[PDB]
């Protein structure tokens, strides 16, 4: 079966390099042609480049050509991606694929990628390493629907995807609803969190959101409280 | 040169014909052959079918294709619900020589009622106000189909500033979901009587209103 794994960076500042690996299984590489093709998030495929059976020859998309480079070497059997001078727009996710082919591409004759690969992600970006302000949001005593509460975090600004956002060290689950981030102006994110409680329960349980962003090692418990408003949340049990 | 062009979307109700045409140059699938991809958004594309109409062995034999001349189509006879997932074409064009893709189709299959928003809003927390800045966060679930507007007002006007709204994603909840963070000065924020986002689905517009005076 036809494996191909790539295995290349992620997040770069603008102008920085990379270099993708790509390795095959399952076949005879020094016999097929292969496509590197990368995808922008939420747009199309973009095709990126092609190299020969044998690397005689290798073709570029205008984009990519002169700064990036497809090598490939027959004997280990990968086939590399070397992105130099990268622009914020060679964000997106990058995948190898075979050219289901006699090994190359012609006039005669084109298979096109008959197998991809999974994809490795990489992301050009003009912004660093932010950690989360974790501001808690706290449930109101304006009664909504007779759908309960609804309470969470905000945790606001930071830098990169992604971030891990469990409640009361995990003990609460599934009442939990946390949304994907916003990719805000900033270059920074945001994501939030809502466990939809019964309004009840507001006020006799202790709601505490664990935030976790790795990539700045920030890890910020919050514990989200309903507002002195609420007596009848903050008032004690008559 | 990225003219590989396709209709975004593509509607049809189950076991019906459905077609996705193609339309390039003769540089490109005037020249070479068209192959037709598969891919479930993000990931891991696949071939569906190539060298125009065949297929691989393991795809239904309810997809077709055809060139003709300078365009292309293919063709799902027998729309299952399962054909929810985007397609590609593409072919070698021997001028740039380069493989050009397509711009992508998304497949809707036309069953599944329509959900309401369930429109949740949250104020800038109090702590957020210390540190000098207005957060107001919209959150929007369990909606179908994938389609929402939001609309930040305040009092009773419109607001357009700091108004970043995510695109409609896909919650395990086989429905959709969006956020829209309003950001404001502290200052702003207490100027107003009262801010709402309101946010309207397949005609219906759901409010959710916040007063800065909780408490008072």
């Amino acid at each position: 079966e036809v494996q191909l794994v790539q295995s290349g960076g992620g997040v770069v500042q603008p102008g920085r390099s990379l270099r993708l690996s790509c390795s095959s299984s399952g076949f005879i590489f020094s016999s097929y042609a292969m496509y590197w093709v990368r995808q922008a998030p939420g747009k199309g495929l973009e095709w990126v480049a092609i190299i020969w059976d044998d690397g005689s020859d290798q073709h570029y998309a205008d984009s990519v050509k002169g700064r990036f480079t497809i090598s490939r070497n027959d004997s280990k059997n990968t086939l590399f991606l070397q992105m130099d001078s990268l622009r914020p727009e060679d964000t997106g996710v990058y995948f190898c694929a075979r050219d289901g082919g006699h090994g190359f591409c012609s006039s005669a004759s084109c298979f096109g990628p008959d197998y991809w690969g999974q994809g490795t992600p990489v992301t050009v970006s003009s912004a660093s390493t932010k950690g989360p302000s974790v501001f808690p949001l706290a449930p109101s005593s304006k009664s909504t629907s007779g759908g309960t509460a609804a309470l969470g975090c905000l945790v606001k600004d930071y830098f990169p995807q992604p971030v891990t956002v469990s409640w009361n060290s995990g003990a609460l689950t599934s009442g939990v609803h946390t949304f994907p981030a916003v990719l805000q102006s900033s270059g920074l994110y945001s994501l939030s969190s809502v466990v939809t409680v019964p309004s009840s329960s507001l006020g006799t349980q202790t709601y505490i959101c664990n935030v976790n962003h790795k990539p700045s090692n920030t890890k910020v418990d919050k514990r989200v409280e309903p507002k002195s408003c609420d007596k009848t949340h903050t008032c004690p049990p008559c | 040169q990225s003219v590989l062009t396709q209709p975004p979307s593509a509607s049809g109700t189950p076991g019906q014909r459905v077609t996705i045409s193609c339309s390039g140059t003769s540089s490109n699938i005037g020249s070479s052959t068209v192959n037709w991809y598969q891919q479930l958004p993000g990931m891991a594309p696949k071939l569906l079918i190539y060298r125009d109409a065949m297929r691989p062995s393991g795809v239904p034999d309810r997809f077709s294709g055809s060139k003709s001349g300078a365009s292309a189509s293919l063709a799902i006879g027998g729309l299952q619900s399962e054909d929810e997932t985007d397609y590609y074409c593409a072919a070698w064009d021997v001028s740039l020589n380069a493989y050009v893709f397509g711009t992508g189709t998304k497949v809707t299959v036309l069953g599944q009622p329509k959900a309401n928003p369930t429109v949740t809003l949250f104020p800038p927390s109090s702590e957020e106000l210390q540190a000098n800045k207005a957060t107001l966060v919209c959150l929007i679930s369990d909606f179908y189909p994938g389609a929402v507007t939001v609309a930040w007002k305040a009092d009773g006007s419109p607001v357009k500033a700091g108004v970043e709204t995510t695109k409609p994603s896909k919650q395990s909840n086989n429905k959709y979901a969006a956020s829209s963070y309003l950001s404001l000065t502290p200052e702003q924020w207490k100027s107003h009587r009262s801010y709402s986002c309101q946010v309207t689905h397949e005609g219906s517009t759901v409010e959710k209103t916040v007063a800065p005076t909780e408490c008072s």
